[PDB]
């Protein structure tokens, strides 16, 4: 078995190939207190172990551990967040082969070069031990690396000359991952990380504002409000203080117009671009600015349905 | 297609 793995630091996505030859896709929120959790009557909790220490998936908890950063790619919670994401996939337990992922700047040196050293440590931290309470985890077998933002250009890379180059725009919970590459995937003009710029500007103000309004939760939740930001229905059942709830909304507003400010700001330091994608959870929430900033022609923008997992189908796309 | 793929791998580390 070999499982796609873009392991963000918000949530995992998971492609991989049935015995059928069908190809199924799942994600997995990264949402685990460092206390196992209690099963109370048909609740299914998992509990984990890892190098002494306790942790469970807890999608409310606003003690939920905070993973926007770099550090997490290396870090102990990735491998549980790995190693739940693999128990609810619906794939039996067993051995696996993962490919999995890294931000742009950890990926490749200065000069579009793998930077083997992060590389490896990348590899090795999959290597950790871990227990599942009452239960056996996957055991992670063969791990190779690819990098964020570009796979995803696969298919379109393909049918392009390779003089036009595709900055392929990517934003996560954590980082701005931007990418120019030529056709046919035939070279990398420029990479660009900044791991200060993610949705999270926009998490931890819904989040700060939630509590404000009685409704204490977890990162998840605050991104979950984000997600359905244009319901108002939806925003009248989730927050509790019905008093409060523009306080939530415009806190969402205003960090949504900072995040857009900023991401625009750092597409002005690329040029020559003949065509511009735009991937990951974010790309809803700034394709239309991108779109107009960059005065691309309607048939050379992209953006899916499916924004959060173009990465992990090019992964797959490319390495199945 | 054959070119990109061959592209691709170097992805692959
Ligand atoms: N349909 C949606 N509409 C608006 N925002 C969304 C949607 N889906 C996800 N998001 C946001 O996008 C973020 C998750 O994006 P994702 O691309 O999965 O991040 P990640 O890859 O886990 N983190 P990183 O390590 O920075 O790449 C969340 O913070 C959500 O708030
Ligand atoms: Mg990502």
């Amino acid at each position: 078995m070999l499982v796609f793995i873009d392991d963000g630091s918000t949530n995992i996505k998971l492609q991989w190939q049935e015995s059928d030859g069908t190809i199924k896709q799942h994600i997995s929120p990264n949402s685990f207190k460092r206390e196992w959790a209690v099963s109370f009557g048909d609740k299914k909790v998992f509990n984990y172990t890892l190098n002494g220490e306790q942790y469970s998936f807890d999608p409310i908890s606003p003690d939920a551990v905070v993973t926007t950063n770099i550090a997490w790619q290396y870090s102990d919670v990735n491998v549980v967040a790995v190693h739940h994401a693999l128990l609810t996939s619906g794939l039996p337990v067993s051995e696996v082969d993962i490919v999995c992922t890294l931000p742009l700047t950890e990926y490749y040196d200065r000069n579009n070069q793998p930077n083997t050293e992060n590389i490896e440590r990348k590899k090795a931290n999959f290597r950790k031990k871990i227990t599942l309470n009452g239960g056996d985890t996957f055991t992670i077998k063969d791990v190779k690396v690819m990098p964020e933002s570009i796979p995803a250009g696969y298919e379109v890379l393909q049918e392009l000359d390779e003089a036009d180059s595709l900055l392929i725009i990517d934003l996560g919970g954590t980082t701005l991952d931007i990418s120019q590459v030529m056709g046919k995937l035939s070279g990398i003009s420029k990479i660009y990380g900044d791991s200060s710029l993610g949705v999270s500007l926009v998490t931890s103000a819904v989040k700060d504002a939630l509590s404000l309004a009685r409704t204490k939760g977890s990162s998840y939740l605050a991104d979950d409000i984000i997600i359905h930001r244009k319901d108002n229905n939806y925003l009248k059942q989730r927050i509790n203080d019905e008093n409060k709830i523009s306080i939530v909304t415009e806190a969402m507003n205003e960090a949504l117009r900072k995040l857009e400010q900023r991401v625009l700001n750092t597409l002005n330091e690329f040029s020559g671009y003949t065509h511009v994608m735009v991937i990951g959870g974010g790309a809803e929430l700034i394709c239309d600015a991108v779109k107009k900033h960059t005065q691309i022609r309607d048939e050379r923008f992209f953006k899916t349905n499916n924004s959060q997992y173009d990465l992990v189908n090019g992964m797959y796309l490319i390495g199945n | 297609d054959e070119e990109t793929k061959k592209n691709a791998m170097k992805l692959i580390n």
